[PDB]
């Protein structure tokens, strides 16, 4: 029926109730606020008390204030309605755009699509980035992750996803803000404004945007992946379609989980973590996912925390994804751009019979090369290039203008290249490594790989070099 | 002339080597002490949780 | 008597009071102690408030009666305390009197959301040759200040705040920035010289100091970046532009992880609480550019951090760098040497400044940031001793003295000089000469050709032929 | 009032009070022992009830025991009385001379000068004492790292810099022994009276002695720098000194705060420190300043644990220090005493808009000039000294010369030596380093600079030799 | 249930890091104090007791067999941290595949001197 | 009682490490709080209490004394470990041996470099 506020920390508020508890999982409304402040029952304490989760800030509640139940878990609209409109955790609008009038509501919680639901066809998206394309080449409808230590290229990358993929796509998008900066929102939002994505006038609107940044309390941030990924569920099955689903960014919600766990009282686990990390993430991520009735195409943002990729947080993502591109501070450094390690970035339809041979083998060759310059660097880093076999001067001399060829001007980051943005076609991505490999440009210089589209660009830059 | 610009470049490659072992000296100290300091720590949070868990 | 507006205290030890009463308090509500000590209602708890004590706990006992204010946690706001040194609640510390202020604020309001806000797009100019040409910053921008201790980190802050005054004396409101100095964990006397500093300056007039010093109890530490942020939030929301900078937040994340270990809160990496990127992150998001329904006003930051030994990879470094719109790194190797501002272009990012660098600045300093990365790559054929010439030249002219800001005019001319190669035939030793010998003479003699470019924004045909004229002109006159 | 012991464990006693409880920071009185007990009261842990920390041996104490609220923190005698005597934490003599007799008592803690009283002004304090002054000089009420140990003189240009302040800015000194060994205490005082710096028979004494022995509890060890300090702020405050205090050592100030800390069941920091290690440090350090009244200006022995800058105990303290004083083995070895590495030791006020630009100029001439003379050194072992150009000969000279310069006779080691002590003016410092450079004593031999004061003195000494 | 119906089996476990995880999680949900790393006292005899019950049964039990190839996850490379020895030190040898390995064209990714059986020889055919 | 009566007595305490490690467990099981390598915050003051007690007395007290020699044990040469840094801290110099040097044929194996006598000369004969 009706409860009472008996504790507050944080995000983290106690209510208890005298007849009719409230589930795990529903949404329960405080009364007595200016603005709609949901708390979400976490756990059945015991004596008539539950504990909940606050989807926005808990100051200014008293001991004593008045909580009713719901009856259901938080719930969000769904439906053509939520395309060009904004969103928050809890499916109010903040786009300043009046009501988002559906006929469907869904529920943010929801369980996993079962076993005999996946999909097992594989088929590669090309992204027309030089480096993804050959050595991690993403899937259609697979999922997508982007690691990334602070300022190293995530949200770059995934914005020039959204030009390269997103753009030229018969479906609908959703791009889910999660603990990120709300610039950024702001930035995104008035730049599909100006491309015509998101339509003010129309009902032509191809992208949801949902939003639960860096400013939000702890319990929103945990939550918006799922509100975002709920308006993409609808998406897929209640229309049987092609979706595209950006997350910026998913340690957000880990790091989110984190801040109320010990107000949760849980014994705390590795490096203060949750001990609740992995499946709490499972029980998210695994509903971002294809499935038979439709495709999610997904692309996620994932923050590593101090440079860290052995932290709980990304290391359990790993698993989570069909292809992974692991970007590298030691590579940005270098002025190498997207600064994908790569080594360290690995895609599961790298397979000669997915791919062909070809790419297979040209791949296989890059890796090969970059990794036997990589055993030499411990040598050159001492005594220099002079002490070096003439086997080896070769080694170094091509993998360093592959290293450059794998560097790239995106569009999305044309102020600070001073270059015009590129995109490769992937036989032409294929060429250009093949014939480096070959020996065939081993007499052109190195600075002529580096920031260019196709190899032809390459000759034509060292040309150039007069 | 061969050997004045042996006994040269040796002594430069020797300089260079030399300035780059100091290097990456610095650079594996100040890693070192970085673990240094996360292996105590750790060490203590592990203490830590199991006392406060009892 | 009353158990429901007053409470009394059950303990007091580890910084946090536990209340009996108070059985009305809001979450997040200042209290007040019989000793005149503020506090704030944290835990709301069946039996008890934990409540956070502002100030020197030493004061608190056992059975000491505690009574609500009703109000949650805010600070005065306003134009009074432009010129007021205050300490975290707003108090004046400065002996010049209580603070005339009439309208107050929340320390926790939320940050602007997505609507309200447009691109940064006005310069917010530093006078510094290196940030303003390399990493211009826009208002309502975040930029990062970071480096080890003594980098001059500080000092970037200073002549930004002091490069105002050209601005704030005019009669132009929409050039116009007030600046905010939050000391957060400083010496007192190294806080009092500063307002000294900008005083002597007559910079102090138009800048609130707020003051969380050493000695300052860990939670007035925590507070103090909360507070000066509200005082700007003020200006940002009245159609007005505030700057304001904390340093530093390392300090502050220190004092915050001494609150959450004293509340037995879980260590994590550097025994830092999970919530300590949240501790930064909702306060930097209420740096804003505010669109012109919202009033067009904006609030720019300047956190400061302060790294170890250079390691950018660190936790609370990386945390904040994934808050902030790029950073400013300031490197020992560099100030040692003399590199003055001691600023690392290589790892310098302004993400979003570029829109508001103005376009004379674009003209000159596009082609330093080429000339300046073809330098780095070669750190004797004609054409890279070219690139090794030029940019030896170029370090020279971005090397800066203290509390000299420079008019944005001031700066292209002399950033003129070397990118069109009126330098290269000069030995590197006689650049700084040169420059401060060149400065001098366009300002005394050339008025007209500065006063052009400052008006027009740009260096049009008519003013790149007068530029060039007298930079030729003084080549061949100077010794 | 008068309480009783509830719990006894190890240096924590637990006190009962019926009436008013002892506010935090009091000094209690146990009762019923041979010497006295005081317990500083740490928290209020309700019910009456306060926990202390012992400032002795806790041994032999009864649950029920009676314990004396004293009114107030732990009160020292101060004043000029306390001079050339050793007291401890408590304020009790332990230099067997008997009773303290000064009309004055003062509370241990008290808070830091506030911002109206603070000096807006930086200046220089001069020591005398050519390196210090010329190259890294210290600043009135500052406070100075010096690095050093065993044999490189530490103890000499302790004890000079003591005289030298009291001759030239009639400032007394106080010595902490943070953690004193107590052999090397008896070895210091003894060393002291042998120098004059403290006398016995008359009362000249110039220093007042604050032992904290390593074999106290950790509370007496963490609470010694606040009562030298105390006995410091006296002639402050009250007599208007430039006041000198020494803190031997800082580190061990550090470690018995870290300690007290974990024996007060604080859950440690990073690097296992305590929690509170900036405010510790901070609430200490800020009371060392200039007021508008005088000046105490702290010297801080400073160790460095594992030889890592980075911890958190010399990150924390460097964040205070104003200057370094780097005694140097190798320097000591050269016969240079006081044996200051002039190029290691830095000072924050090396600054022409602090100390002007002649001072400075001079000081990066001389710095400069002993970078030079480095870079040369290689060049010595290999082509010898008759091979290098006419410029390069002339800065070997006028560094070797400089080198000699920077040495000092010490007036508080004429005994060992028989030489006369040196005390050289700021002006006369600045002079005689810029007229070496200018190249106005090159014809002078090199020896004629060593062990000498002003630059009369190089010029009488070279007249001397045959 | 082959095992003991003289029939042979083979179990892989893929992967025993995440169901230690999965425990660890169990654990201190239960409130049961963390230890190494977090994780359970007994986590390395949440894996013995299990990989134990690989055996060969003598031909009175029926001659059956069950055999196991637990899997587990390093962390850049270091087979010698904690997890990965408990589980090193409880089966009859390991399969130490790297990445390095792996990019120079060593496929399968084996590092022939980390790896061991420890059966040897009487597992192989005469010829082999 | 020999210090106390104008005579002179050495003692080793071998070793300090493992006395250390005896006082840890009592602190721990009365539930004393841990600090780092679970030592309590007491164990500083029980080491330097002990060694304080070596002492040279004036002629006033009968010119006695009490000479000390601990023994530490060092774990993989770190002598910034806890209750390494404390005994080195106390004590008036060191005695480091090292394994390396040990077998290099240098036995004793004491660095010379790194070993110091605080006291030394002092304590030195003029012929030596
Ligand atoms: N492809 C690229 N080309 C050129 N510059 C780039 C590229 N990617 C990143 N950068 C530079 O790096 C900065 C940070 O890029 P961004 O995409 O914001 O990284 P991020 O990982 O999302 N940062 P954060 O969210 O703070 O952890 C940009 O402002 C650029 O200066
Ligand atoms: N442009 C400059 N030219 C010459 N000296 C400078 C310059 N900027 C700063 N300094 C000096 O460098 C020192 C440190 O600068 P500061 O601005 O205090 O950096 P910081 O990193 O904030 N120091 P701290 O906060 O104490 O770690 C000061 O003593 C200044 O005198
Ligand atoms: O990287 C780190 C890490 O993993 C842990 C940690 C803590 C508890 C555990 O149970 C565990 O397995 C690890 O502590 C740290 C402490 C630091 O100060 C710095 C760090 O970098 C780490
Ligand atoms: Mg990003
Ligand atoms: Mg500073």
């Amino acid at each position: 029926t009706t409860g009472r506020i008996v504790a507050v920390i944080g995000a983290v508020v106690d209510v208890q109730f005298d007849e009719g508890l409230p589930p795990i999982l529903n949404a329960l409304e405080v009364q007595g606020r200016e603005t709609r402040l949901v708390l979400e029952v976490a756990q059945h304490l015991g004596e008539s008390t539950v504990r909940t989760i606050a989807m926005d800030g808990t100051e200014g509640l008293v001991r004593g204030q008045k909580v009713l139940d719901s009856g259901a878990p938080i719930r969000i609209p769904v439906g053509p309605e939520t395309l060009g409109r904004i969103m928050n955790v809890i499916g109010e609008p903040i786009d300043e755009r009046g009501p988002i009038k559906t006929k469907q509501f869904a529920a943010i919680h929801a369980e996993a699509p079962e076993f005999v639901e996946m999909s097992v066809e594989q088929e590669i998206l090309v992204t027309g980035i030089k480096v993804v394309d050959l050595l991690a080449p993403y899937a259609k409808g697979g999922k997508i992750g982007l690691f990334g230590g602070a300022g190293v290229g995530k949200t770059v990358l995934i914005m020039e996803l959204i030009n390269n993929v997103a753009k030229a796509h018969g479906g609908y998008s959703v791009f889910a803000g999660v603990g990120e900066r709300t610039r950024e929102g702001n930035d995104l939002y008035h730049e599909m404004i100006e491309s015509g994505v998101i339509n003010l006038k129309d009902a032509t609107s191809k992208v949801a945007l949902v939003y639960g940044q860096m400013n939000e309390p702890p319990g929103a941030r945990a939550r918006v992946a799922l509100t975002g990924l709920t308006v993409a569920e609808y998406f897929r099955d209640q229309e049987g379609q092609d979706v595209l689903l950006f997350i910026d960014n998913i340690f957000r919600f880990t790091q989110a989980g984190s801040e109320v766990s010990a107000l949760l009282g849980r014994i705390p686990s590795a490096v203060g973590y949750q001990p609740t990390l992995a499946t709490d993430m499972g029980t998210m991520q695994e509903r971002i996912t294809t499935t038979k009735k439709g495709s999610i195409t997904s692309v996620q943002a994932i923050y590593v925390p101090a440079d860290d990729l052995t932290d709980p947080a990304p290391a359990t993502t790993f698993a989570h994804l069909d292809a992974t591109t692991v970007l590298s501070r030691a590579i940005a450094e270098l002025g190498i751009y997207p600064a994908v390690d790569p080594l360290d970035s690995t895609s599961r339809i790298m397979d000669p019979n997915i791919v062909g041979s070809e790419h297979y083998d040209v791949a296989r060759g890059v890796q090969k090369i970059l990794q036997d310059y990589k055993s030499l660097q411990d040598i050159i880093a001492i005594l220099g290039m002079d002490e070096l076999s003439e086997e080896d001067k070769l080694t170094v001399s091509r993998a360093r203008k592959i290293q450059r060829f794998l560097s790239q001007p995106f569009q999305v980051a044309e102020v600070f290249t001073g270059h015009l943005g590129k995109l490769v076609p992937l036989k032409e991505t294929i060429k250009g490594f093949q014939q480096i490999l070959a020996g065939e440009y081993d007499h052109l210089p190195e600075q002529a790989f580096y920031m260019v589209g196709p190899i032809e660009e390459a000759v034509a830059k060292a040309d150039k070099l007069a | 002339e061969s050997t004045t610009s042996e006994q040269s470049a040796r002594m430069t490659a020797m300089d260079n080597a030399s300035k780059n072992a100091s290097e990456m000296i610095d650079k594996l100290t100040l890693t070192f002490n970085r673990t240094r300091q996360a292996v105590i720590t750790k060490e203590l949070i592990e203490i830590i949780s199991g006392a406060a868990a009892l | 008597v009353d158990l429901e507006e007053t409470g009394r205290v059950l303990s007091i030890g580890d910084g946090i009071a536990r209340v009996h009463g108070l059985r009305n308090v809001q979450a997040e509500e200042m209290v007040e102690f019989s000793s005149g000590l503020k506090g704030m209602s944290l835990n709301l708890e069946p039996d008890n408030v934990g409540v956070v004590v502002f100030g020197n706990d030493k004061l608190i006992k056992e059975g000491d009666i505690v009574k609500r204010t009703g109000a949650i946690v805010d600070v005065p706001v306003g134009e009074e305390l432009l010129g007021r040194v205050v300490d975290a609640l707003g108090n004046a510390i400065d002996g010049k009197g209580p603070i005339g202020s009439k309208a107050r604020r929340r320390v926790g309001l939320k940050a602007p959301g997505i609507i309200p806000r447009i691109s940064v797009r006005e310069p917010m100019q530093t006078g510094i040759k290196a940030v303003d040409s390399l990493v211009p910053i826009g208002r309502g921008q975040r930029e990062l200040i970071i480096g080890d201790r003594q980098t001059g980190k500080t000092s970037i802050a200073i002549d930004t705040i002091i490069n105002q005054k050209r601005f704030n004396d005019g009669t132009d409101e929409k050039k116009k920035l007030y600046c905010i100095y939050v000391a957060i964990g400083q010496k007192r006397s190294t806080v009092a010289q500063l307002v000294k500093r900008l005083t002597d300056a007559d910079a102090m007039k138009y800048t609130i100091v707020v003051s969380a010093t050493a000695s300052d109890a860990a939670p007035l530490q925590y507070l103090a970046p909360y507070s000066g942020c509200s005082m700007g939030e003020y200006f940002r929301d009245n159609g007005k532009h505030a700057l304001i900078i904390y340093d530093d937040l390392s300090k502050q994340a220190v004092a915050y992880r001494q609150m959450s270990l004293l509340l037995r809160r879980p260590p994590g990496r550097e025994a830092y609480p999970g919530d300590v990127f949240y501790l930064h992150s909702r306060l930097l998001e209420r740096a804003a550019k505010m669109n012109d329904a919202f009033g067009g006003g904006s609030l720019t930051a300047l956190p400061v951090i302060e790294t170890q030994a250079g390691d950018v990879s660190a936790y609370i470094p990386t945390n904040v760098i994934s808050i902030t719109d790029g950073q400013i790194f300031l490197e020992t190797e560099l100030f040692y040497k003399g590199i003055r501002p001691a600023i690392n272009v290589g790892l310098s990012v302004s993400r979003v400044g570029s829109a508001a660098q103005t376009r004379a600045m674009k003209q000159v300093a596009g082609t330093m940031k080429l000339e300046l990365a073809q330098y780095r790559e070669v750190a004797l054929d004609a054409a890279t001793q070219q690139l090794l010439s030029r940019g030896v030249r170029l370090t020279e002219l971005l090397k800066q003295g203290q509390y000299s800001p420079m008019a944005i005019e001031e700066q292209v001319a002399v950033i003129y000089a070397g990118v069109r190669g009126y330098l290269d035939k000069l030995e590197p030793s006689k650049i700084t000469k040169f420059e401060n010998a060149f400065l001098s003479h366009v300002i005394s003699q050339h008025q007209a050709l500065l006063s052009k470019i400052r008006t027009d924004g740009k260096i049009s045909e008519e003013s790149d032929a007068k530029l060039k004229e007298i930079v030729t002109n003084f080549l061949a006159g100077f010794e």
